[PDB]
RNA sequence: UAAAAAAA
RNA sequence: UUUUUUUU
């Protein structure tokens, strides 16, 4: 494992997407140290160039999540064959998400996103970005109770299941919890041009 | 408790600095982890008036009261290399408790370029502590334990990834061939 | 007046 | 944080 996935790693990503009838494409390359949990992703829209908030296709970009030695690395066993993943985020005004992943680095994804209200903080773009969230782990299963800061105060929040399966059966850890914190390093007035940084590390429950 | 912008005000320094010249102070970050109970303690240890960080730190663990049964595994992620003097304090006081472990991490290999802070540590890599310079992870380290990772960031998200990276090409094989 | 690199 | 050398 350790043989192939050397500690530094580049990935390219191709996403489709189709949000409330909207469709677009997004190209994009990124690097980062797999075993530091550190990545860095550059983003190009060449499709529709979009009219909702990009926060929302930030949490979809995880073989980069730092695990110690003496935890079975599930997501980084899975490759060279690689893994699929799918999920979905039903927000509190009534905007749904479903996204669909395979990664072999090599990354295809489809997405769709519908009934999202015209006057809602997504739409109008009335977001600041996803507060620090603990997902808790126990295929793989992942739920989220996701908080997205508002300009005026408060919080937006969502509820998010993911579902992650590996090509190859591997040995499955015990129960244990990810710190995750992604970050928008740059992005231009209309957020087609975008960098983003991702810190991710599991411990103990 | 320490501001994003000033961790690489103050850990960020290349061969050549930035534009303002040389606006640079000295800081140090102890990371106790006593493994008894698994109860550790984190600190940071600005250069204070006339008196060096490591003396500063080394008079907070002595006033803090010890626990002589156990053994700790301290780390210290440092920004710019202890002197010559501070460092024979250093290893006097850690000749005193056989119960410390220290390892010391440096950013840079901050030294008057003169005889004395040569050997000053190259006694304490050979003798008790392993002293190397930072690389990724001791700053990666240093950065969300010691330095404040809250909700707002000052522009530095991953600036740091590519100085961090000269910082360690050049310095730690400085520091490297200093050793040997 | 900028900046790349190396030696003690 | 002070020196020496090469290149654009
Ligand atoms: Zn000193």
């Amino acid at each position: 494992n350790m043989a192939i996935i050397k500690e530094f790693m580049r990935f390219k990503v191709h996403m489709e997407g189709s949000v409330n009838g909207h469709e677009f494409e997004i190209e994009g390359e990124g690097e980062g140290r797999p075993y530091e949990g550190t990545q860095t992703a550059k983003l190009k829209v060449t499709k529709g160039g979009l009219p909702f908030a990009w926060d929302i296709l930030s949490p979809q970009f995880k073989a980069y999540v730092k695990h110690p030695a003496d935890i079975p690395d599930y997501l980084k066993l899975s490759f060279p064959e690689g893994f699929k993943w799918e999920r979905v985020m039903n927000f509190e005004d009534g905007g749904v998400v479903t996204v669909t992943q395979d990664s072999s680095f090599i990354y295809k994804v489809k997405l769709r996103g519908t009934n999202f209200p015209s006057d809602g903080p997504v739409m109008q773009k009335k977001t600041m970005g996803w507060e620090a969230s603990s997902e808790r782990m126990y295929a793989l299963k992942g739920e989220i109770k996701q908080r997205l800061k508002l300009k005026d105060g408060g919080h937006y929040d969502a509820e998010v299941k993911t579902t992650y399966k590996a090509k190859k059966p591997v040995q499955l850890p015990g129960a244990y919890n990810v710190n995750i914190k992604l970050d928008i390093t740059s992005h231009n007035e209309d957020y087609t041009i975008v960098e983003q940084y991702e810190r991710a590390e599991g411990r103990h429950s | 408790l320490l501001t994003a912008e000033t961790f690489r005000l103050q850990f960020n320094n290349k061969r050549r600095l930035r534009r303002p010249y040389y606006p640079r102070k000295a800081l140090l970050c102890y990371q106790l982890t006593p493994q008894n109970g698994s109860t550790p303690t984190r600190g940071y240890f600005e250069n204070k008036k006339e008196c060096h960080a490591e003396i500063c730190f080394i008079n907070e663990i002595k006033s803090m009261g010890l626990d002589e049964t156990q053994c700790y595994q301290v780390t210290c992620y440092l920004t710019w290399s202890p002197c010559s003097s501070c460092a024979w304090e250093l290893v006097d006081f850690i000749k005193a408790h056989d119960h410390l472990n220290l390892r010391i991490f440096a950013s840079r290999l901050y030294y008057h370029w003169c005889k004395p802070q040569q050997d000053g540590l190259r006694l304490l890599c050979g003798s008790q502590v392993p002293v190397e310079v930072m690389g990724f992870p001791e700053f990666a380290d240093c950065w969300e334990n010691f330095v404040d990772h809250e909700k707002p960031l000052s522009f530095n998200p991953y600036k740091m990834l590519e100085e961090l990276d000269k910082n360690s090409r050049a310095i730690k094989r400085r520091l490297d061939r200093i050793k040997q």
